[PDB]
């Protein structure tokens, strides 16, 4: 016997809910930096 | 949503108030009509 588990990838036309994690780095201050706060990119 | 105290009857209160967001649910379904629960 050999148990098999298969994970199914399905992407329907609707907003997504569960997906890969995004790493939030350290918060630096008093320096010129290119930042990104929950998708908001700026310098 | 927004809540406010009132001491009035049979009439919409006169005033200004803003409705803050409460929860965002992206179900992604179509809707055409509704009805409350009571």
């Amino acid at each position: 016997p050999y148990r098999v588990v298969v994970l199914s990838f399905e992407l329907l036309h609707a907003p997504a809910t569960v997906c890969g994690p995004k790493k939030s780095t350290n918060l630096v201050k008093n320096k010129c930096v290119n930042f990104n706060f929950n998708g908001l990119t700026g310098t | 949503s927004k809540h406010t105290p009132i001491n009035l009857v049979r009439d919409l209160p006169q005033g200004f108030s803003a409705l803050e967001p409460l929860v965002d649910l992206p179900i992604g379904i179509n809707i055409t009509r509704f009805q409350t629960l009571l």
